[PDB]
């Protein structure tokens, strides 16, 4: 119910500023929560500007008019998280959370290490074939993974998932799974994933000839 | 110190109900309000309501009134949240979180709007008509196609299970560094699939054994799979 920018990007050492928009929000107490991937939210700032014990002085807050602001000075990789502002609304007796802001920490571009895995014989025996393409520790997030079977582009038969920014080196990893029936898998010989990324001077292909 | 520990993951059919517990330890249970906040996968935080553990009084968010019930057991310092008539969009992680009540309890008719300074680990609740299913675990064998400059990649494919979550460890927890366990994706079959990978030195691929340990509690499925080159 409170307005936050979906994303804020900042280089290490720079200052990140996350805004929390709400009509006359300055007349309310604003609290801020940090939620790292896969973890519970952690209180970082309460009552506009007060900090719980254990939270670094790099975190500061302000609130006036129609904008509250969480300021993170000297941003580092450990600051990668979603940040939620919060307010108690006396007029409605509800706690209201902001829509959340993901802080991404910039770093130097890093090309993915590409690996490829054929399906196991045990899975093959069950009548399906899954082949996996792994892109390890790359930056930035934007990457293109194309499956090729006997040089032919595949569509609709693959899914991928990407990890959030690593808390130490600010990189991502990606896993793409190509799935066919064992019958369709046996019709063809060459299985390849072709990855495109900023850290790659040109696209790179990993393959196996079955 | 001070922590909030919630119960394990739950699977329910639509129309059914679910009850999550939240055990408090390290402080005076009746001293702090206990809130419930949920979060749908990839979405924001949504406040459900609070209970005053001392009086038992409650305040439910409008969206859940007539559907949610918050209770407590002071003797074991545990708070409870029950959501009835579940629908698929109730699928979320459910957190408990405390807020200070300096007026505990020489006052009434007044709520102190404190911050949520301590949160539980969260409880995943899936609401679906689909059947609970244990995963098949297949090895992701290391090879020359998975080596780079002295390091090799291997892993496990945890396929066709329902519902979330599964836990994956390596060598019974001994191996932790260089592990990437990816977010599960929902397949067109309605079943989840996930991969866990580990980057290890290639020189050890002959002299070291790697086993992934998969535990899918909702189906009581425990699988150990040896990953061989
Ligand atoms: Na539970």
């Amino acid at each position: 119910g409170l307005t936050q920018p979906p994303s804020v990007s900042v280089a290490p050492g720079q200052t990140a500023r996350i805004t929390c928009g709400g009509n006359n929000i300055g007349s309310k107490s604003v609290h801020w929560y940090q939620q790292k991937p896969g973890q519970a939210p952690v209180l970082v700032v309460y009552d506009d500007s007060d900090r719980p014990s254990g939270i670094p002085e790099r975190f500061s807050g302000s609130n006036s008019g129609n904008t509250a602001t969480l300021t993170i000075s000297r941003v580092e990789a450990g600051d990668e998280a979603d940040y939620y502002c919060q307010v108690w609304d006396s007029s409605s007796d509800h706690y209201v959370f902001g829509t959340g802001t993901k802080v991404t920490v910039l770093r130097t571009v890093a090309a993915p290490s590409v690996f490829i895995f054929p399906p196991s014989d045990e899975q093959l025996k069950s009548g399906t074939a899954s082949v996996v393409c792994l892109l390890n520790n790359f930056y930035p997030r934007e990457a293109k993974v194309q499956w090729k079977v006997d040089n032919a582009l595949q569509s609709g038969n693959s899914q991928e998932s990407v990890t959030e920014q690593d808390s130490k080196d600010s990189t991502y990893s990606l896993s793409s799974t190509l799935t066919l029936s064992k019958a369709d898998y046996e019709k063809h010989k060459v299985y390849a994933c072709e990855v495109t990324h900023q850290g790659l001077s040109s696209p790179v292909t990993k393959s196996f000839n079955r | 110190q001070v922590q909030l520990v919630q119960s394990g993951a739950e699977v329910k059919k639509p129309g059914a109900s679910v009850k999550v517990s939240c055990k408090a330890s390290g402080y005076t249970f009746t001293g702090y309000y206990m809130h419930w906040v949920r979060q749908a996968p990839g979405q924001g935080l949504e406040w459900m309501g609070w209970i005053n553990p001392n009086s038992g009084g409650t305040n439910y968010a409008q969206k859940f009134q007539g559907r949610v019930t918050m209770t407590r057991d002071t003797s074991i310092s545990t708070a409870y949240m029950e959501l009835s008539r579940l629908r698929s969009d109730d699928t979320a992680v459910y957190y408990c979180a405390r807020s200070p009540n300096p007026y505990y309890y020489d006052s009434s008719g007044y709520y102190y709007p404190g911050a949520f300074d301590i949160w539980g680990q969260g409880t995943m609740v899936t609401v679906s008509s689909a059947s609970t299913k244990g995963p098949s675990v297949f090895p992701l064998a290391p090879s020359s196609k998975s080596t780079s400059g002295g390091t090799a990649a291997l892993g496990c494919l945890v396929k066709d299970y329902f519902p979330e979550p599964v836990t994956v460890s390596w060598n019974s927890g001994a191996l932790t560094s260089g592990v990437h366990t990816f977010p599960a994706v929902l397949q067109s079959s309605g079943l989840y699939s996930l991969s866990s990978v580990v980057t290890v030195p290639s020189s050890s691929l002959g002299t070291q054994t790697y086993i992934c340990n998969v535990n899918h509690k909702p189906s009581n499925t425990k699988v150990d799979k040896k990953v061989e080159p």
